[PDB]
């Protein structure tokens, strides 16, 4: 039974720092490319960042490039995304997603509606 | 057809060489 | 005991008829190009000809442009069928982010298609559609490409990039930026088995089908040359 | 405040069911079998080769006489072969070229196909005219058709890519029941020997067991860590194996609600495309993505054999009803038979 | 529509709880390896002689 | 033709003198009687007479060795000199051939022996590999492919040729290196002997040379016709190609065989006289060289276009690639170089020898180069061989 839990998040002052921790249990964490997908309230899902099996290949979306960092710890079966310098239009719910094919460099998890291997997520808001 | 030219030339050779060789026997025996 | 010989003769005659029909329709299966056409959505794919299968013919060459607008949005399973296809036509709508940032989603989908295990040998035709709408996307200033892309500010138009007579240098710059993003993904991974063919769609369709036919001919020629260990 | 607490319910129940199935998990299977004599080395050879297709072969099915097998390819053809004499009997054309499944009726009277056209076309072979055409066209799914199996000459069950399996009625032409409950695409399904209940794997690492009479889900088995490609029952009907894309095969039990054996090896890194049991159930035959299909031992989980020969990817793997022969279609338009 | 999908999950798991699990040993070799007395007629375990084999 | 054209004069002169010995006897013991000197009869010169008598015409080329005579003396009651072992020796050295040429002979020969050795290695060396290539090609997964079948059939045309020319010289070597001293041997060998075997091996060798060039032409044509069309070829036209090759050489070799058998017969037909009768075996060659060199330059004219189109990240790195292919593609035509202009006619001096050497060398090692480049360096066959060895080295 795959299970992705997204701890952390909550209410943050715009310009703060939050560390989102993704807990995975049910598969070999070291074999899958793991991604972070967020969904703002009002529109569909959008891919934020990703990380390779070992952590070498790292990419980000242009809207959040440089401000956000991604890191994986294979020995603990956990995914870390650390937030820095939040902005008002960053209010969304963040899903930790994984790819369906092990030992593969391409995968199709951006799917919004119904993708099994994705956790419930953690919805975050900026302060007013 | 190069190989044909070579074999033609060598045919002329073994023949003329045999002609002199033949004549030499005739001269002797 | 003659029953055995006569039934064997009947079965051989049936097999011969089956072989004749199989040769007859294999002679036509090899000559028709297949073309998978998929896009993010709201791209305007109805202008190609002007429940999903359609076909056309140019220069005495047959084509089968297979639309997939009836399936779901999970493409990781039914896309394995389109591995014997000659060229996967990938139309992109670069001006459909007003209702989402569709550019990033299109880039990720193209990267997934390029790097797939079974799509290694399938080339991709790229169509930068809705090109005329790029001009209004920058004059209004409601949403900026540089807002969603930090490398756009430090981008210069290529020297070999020919400007279209009658286009603001900024539109040309934006469109060549997007082209290059797709082309970076295209060339970052292994590209010895397949190539990408970026294009810019115009207002008329008489040139689009010609472009598709020319690119398919190029793909076939390159495959034939690769079979002979030339390139 | 309902959704928030709703999750807990599931969670609570999940842990309860987890406990139940792990409580009854005293021994393994290996232990209870270590004593058996292993099958040893098994060698197979391709007895016949069926070179009649043009595009890749994506699914086949053995007939109940273990003599005639139907095959489906992406070129649009549905060829009915002959195992004993290598003679094609009907090379019937198809409307939709992208066929993803085929089936053979238990009485040998009908065959069915289906693919991206969302339609389960059923063909009649006993036409008085002689030439075979389509009799009924079932169209009630939204996602693609992935696998269809006949119960009898009157009703057929089909899987679909819209997460819903359905039971059809050929005489009427509408779905009798609808087996909703899956979250991902449904790839394959198999029918029990008594034709009273069936299992259906999907793309969420879950193999739900259904009941055609009640039209509901009775048991849900989780265990794989990736989408499931193919499944098949054990000959007794009390067990079934599932081949997923995580390079693992697992046998499950319908009375223990827990997986019994894992057919995983270090060298294999590619997913399984097809799986089928032998006649006695001692040999489990699976088709891998590494161009060859292995033959696992159903009790010792050791490679008792490997069947090479195929150049491209294998897609289908059928075993005869009497167990005399095994056929293996692949993506090179070839159908090797093995003995 | 959270309740509509939540009731589907909570019902299912109710029905996933009432099933009586008959051990694992009772359903291990006790049935699977018990289905072995009829392994002598399996044509793959014991290669049958070519005479009465249709695919010689 | 010299051999047979000198047999006649042995007899012709050997009878004119028999009629000159007739009506001639005079003194018998006082002055030497009418005698016969085997190869040469002359009216018997008397005791110590002036040696104004020239040596016989005999030898056909006497028109340049005329102005030199022979000295014969009737000594002991009219007798000639005896020699080392009592054999009658005559100092007819001044009537003999001119050492000079003899030297040049020694020369050309050596060079021709080196060329023979050097081309026999070539054929044989590539005759081995061709077979090994045919055996590996026609027994594996790719045993029947439209492009690959043409390559296999070309390797056959190469085996046929190599074998043809390695056996036509066997005869030649063996039909001149027999001891032709004893009257019987010489007289019979120059005459009709096993000229049957020789003749038919010659036709069978020429067929092979022309078939090789025709299969190189059809190899080019298949590649040229496989690039113009946008789609895949619906019809393999394989029947057509097996007739442009194998079959068409007959339409050119058979009229040669008949023109020799009927108009110009010579010992073994290897010897080529009447250059017009060799143009009928050369015109197909020149055609199949020119009209395949045209498509060779045409293929490169688009291969350079494809290498400069995309993948321009490696600016100027196409250089190595374009060259590697351009030296892998001449499996068809190279001869052009010292061909065309230089024909068999108007090619004398060291130019001829250089042409022969260059062409022979290329034609002898072509088969090896083609076999290596298309059955040992192809990635498809390398990967397959690996697979079939892996599957055997399993259990
Ligand atoms: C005219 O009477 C006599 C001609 C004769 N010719 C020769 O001796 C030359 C013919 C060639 C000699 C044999 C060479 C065999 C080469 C084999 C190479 C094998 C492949 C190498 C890799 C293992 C004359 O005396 O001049």
């Amino acid at each position: 039974q795959v299970q992705l839990q997204e701890s952390g998040g909550g209410l943050v002052q715009p310009g703060g720092s939050l560390r989102l921790s993704c807990a995975a249990s049910g598969f070999t964490f070291s074999n899958y490319k793991m991604n972070w997908v967020r969904q703002a309230p009002g529109k569909g899902l959008e891919w934020v960042s990703d990380i390779s099996q070992s952590g070498a290949s790292i990419s980000y979306t242009g809207s959040v490039k440089g401000r956000f960092t991604i890191s994986r710890d294979n020995a603990k079966n956990t995914l870390y995304l650390q937030m820095n310098s939040l902005k008002p239009e960053d209010t969304a719910v963040y899903y930790c997603a994984r790819c369906p094919a092990p030992f593969t460099r391409d995968c199709f998890d951006v799917t919004s509606t119904t993708y099994a291997y994705r956790g419930q997520g953690t919805q975050v808001t900026v302060s007013s | 057809h190069x190989q044909g030219t070579f074999t033609s030339d060598l045919s002329k050779q073994k023949e003329s060489k045999a002609a002199q060789d033949f004549i030499e026997w005739l001269k002797a025996g | 005991t003659e029953d055995q010989r006569n039934e064997e003769k009947a079965q051989r005659e049936a097999n011969k008829k089956i072989e004749k029909q199989l040769q007859k329709d294999k002679q036509v299966y090899r000559a028709t190009h297949r073309l998978l056409l998929l896009g993010a959505g709201e791209s305007g794919k109805n202008t190609i000809v002007k429940i999903f299968e359609t076909k056309f013919q140019v220069d005495k060459v047959n084509f089968h442009m297979f639309d997939v607008g009836a399936q779901r949005d999970e493409r990781r399973k039914w896309i394995q069928c389109f591995n014997d296809v000659t060229a996967i036509i990938f139309v992109v709508a670069s001006s459909s982010y007003n209702m989402t940032n569709r550019l990033q989603a299109a880039l990720k989908l193209f990267d997934s298609i390029w790097n797939n295990k079974w799509l290694r040998d399938t080339s991709v035709i790229l169509f930068l559609n809705k090109q005329d709408l790029l001009a209004e996307k920058v004059l209004a200033g409601k949403s900026k490409i540089e807002d969603y892309f930090p490398e756009f500010a430090r981008y210069t138009t290529p020297e070999d990039a020919t400007p279209e007579p009658g286009e603001d240098p900024r539109v040309t710059r934006a469109k060549y930026f997007i082209r290059d993003e797709f082309l970076r993904i295209s060339t970052a991974s292994g590209d010895g088995r397949h190539y990408c063919y970026p294009h810019f769609t115009c207002a008329v369709d008489t040139e689009n089908i010609r472009r598709v036919f020319n690119d398919c001919r190029d793909i076939i020629q390159r495959m034939h040359l690769r079979q002979y260990e030339l390139l | 405040s309902e959704l928030d607490q709703l999750r807990q319910e599931a969670e609570q129940l999940k842990n309860q069911i987890r406990d139940a199935r792990k409580a009854c998990a005293d021994a393994t299977l290996s232990q209870i079998t270590n004593n058996i004599d292993p099958v040893g080395r098994i060698q197979m050879r391709t007895r016949r080769t069926l070179r009649g297709h043009l595009a890749k072969i994506y699914a086949m099915h053995w007939g109940t006489d273990s003599r005639l097998l139907v095959s489906a390819s992406q070129d649009g053809k549905l060829i009915i072969w002959d195992s004993y004499t290598t003679n094609k009997v009907h090379a019937i054309p198809l409307r939709s070229s992208w066929v993803m499944t085929c089936a053979y009726a238990p009485s040998g009277n009908y065959v069915a196909c289906g693919g991206l056209d969302n339609i389960c076309s059923i063909y009649n072979l006993k036409t008085r005219e002689g030439n075979v055409r389509v009799s009924r066209e079932l169209a009630g799914h939204t996602g693609y058709l992935s696998c269809c199996r006949f119960l009898d000459d009157n009703q057929i069950v089909t899987s679909s890519g819209d997460t819903t399996c359905a039971l059809w009625d050929i005489e009427t032409g509408q779905q009798t029941t609808t087996f909703t409950g899956h979250t991902g695409d449904v790839m394959s399904l198999s029918l029990a020997p008594d034709t009273r209940l069936f299992v259906s794997g999907a793309c969420d690492a879950s193999a739900k067991l259904w009941d055609v009479r009640e039209g509901m889900c009775r048991q849900t088995f989780t265990g794989h860590e990736s989408d499931i490609n193919a499944i098949c029952f054990f000959p007794n009907g009390n067990a079934f194996a599932t081949g997923s894309d995580d390079a693992t095969c697992r046998l499950f039990d319908l009375r223990a609600d827990q997986e019994l054996m894992t057919y995983s090896h270090d060298n294999i890194i590619c997913g399984i495309t097809s799986v089928s049991f032998s006649k006695s159930g001692r040999l489990l035959l699976a088709g891998y993505d590494d161009f060859n299909c292995n033959v696992w031992d159903a009790l010792k989980a050791d490679r008792a054999g490997v069947l090479a020969g195929h150049d491209n990817r294998v897609s289908c793997l059928g075993v005869t009803d009497d167990g005399m022969a095994v056929a293996t279609g692949s993506w090179d338009s070839f159908l090797k038979i093995w003995n | 529509a959270s309740i509509a999908q939540a009731r589907k999950l909570v019902e299912q798991l109710k029905m996933e709880a009432n099933i009586d699990r008959i051990k694992v040993s009772k359903a291990a070799a006790d049935l699977m390896a018990y289905c072995e007395a009829h392994a002598k007629e399996d044509p793959l375990l014991t290669p049958v002689p070519a005479s009465e084999n249709p695919f010689r | 033709q010299v051999m047979d054209f000198l047999f006649e004069k042995w007899k012709l002169y050997g009878d004119q003198c028999h009629h000159n010995l007739s009506l001639l006897p005079p003194p018998t013991e006082l002055v030497c009687n009418r005698t016969f000197d085997k190869y040469s009869c002359w009216p018997d010169t008397p005791a110590n007479t002036t040696a104004n008598i020239s040596c016989p015409w005999y030898l056909p080329w006497h028109h340049k060795v005329q102005h030199r005579f022979v000295f014969k003396r009737c000594g002991p009651d009219g007798q000639w000199v005896r020699g080392p072992r009592g054999q009658p020796w005559r100092d007819a050295s001044q009537c003999q051939m001119d050492g000079e040429e003899i030297e040049v002979q020694k020369e050309v020969a050596k060079m021709y022996s080196s060329f023979q050795v050097m081309y026999t290695v070539g054929y044989s060396l590539s005759l081995g590999a061709l077979l090994l290539a045919l055996a590996i090609l026609g027994g594996l997964s790719k045993l029947h492919c439209t492009r690959n079948a043409i390559h296999a059939n070309l390797f056959a045309s190469f085996v046929l040729k190599a074998s043809s020319v390695l056996v036509i010289d066997g005869l030649l070597r063996t039909r001149y290196s027999q001891k032709i001293g004893d009257d019987l041997s010489v007289s019979t060998w120059l005459s009709d002997g096993a000229v049957a075997g020789c003749r038919v091996a010659a036709v069978f060798m020429q067929y092979g040379i022309v078939a090789n060039y025709c299969w190189l032409l059809v190899e080019g044509l298949y590649l040229h016709n496989l690039l113009g069309l946008a789609t895949l070829p619906e019809r393999s036209f394989f029947s057509l190609y097996l007739g442009i090759g194998w079959g068409a050489p007959m339409l050119f070799v058979v009229p040669w065989a008949v023109v020799k058998c009927l108009f110009e017969n010579v010992q073994c037909w290897t010897s080529n006289d009447n250059m017009g009768f060799w143009w009928i075996l050369r015109f197909p060659v020149f055609l199949a060289i020119l009209i395949n060199f045209f498509i060779f330059v045409r293929i490169v004219q688009l291969l350079v276009a494809k290498l400069r189109a995309r993948q321009m990240h490696h600016t100027d790195y196409k250089f190595r690639l374009a060259k590697s292919t351009l030296t892998l593609i001449p499996l068809l035509g190279v001869h052009e170089v010292v061909f065309a202009f230089v024909t068999d006619e108007h090619a004398q001096g060291t130019l001829r020898s250089a042409k022969l050497f260059f062409d022979l060398f290329l034609s002898s090692f072509q088969g090896l180069l083609v076999a290596v480049l298309y059955c040992f360096l192809n990635k498809e066959v390398q990967s397959e061989l690996r697979r079939r060895w892996h599957r055997w080295r399993l259990g």
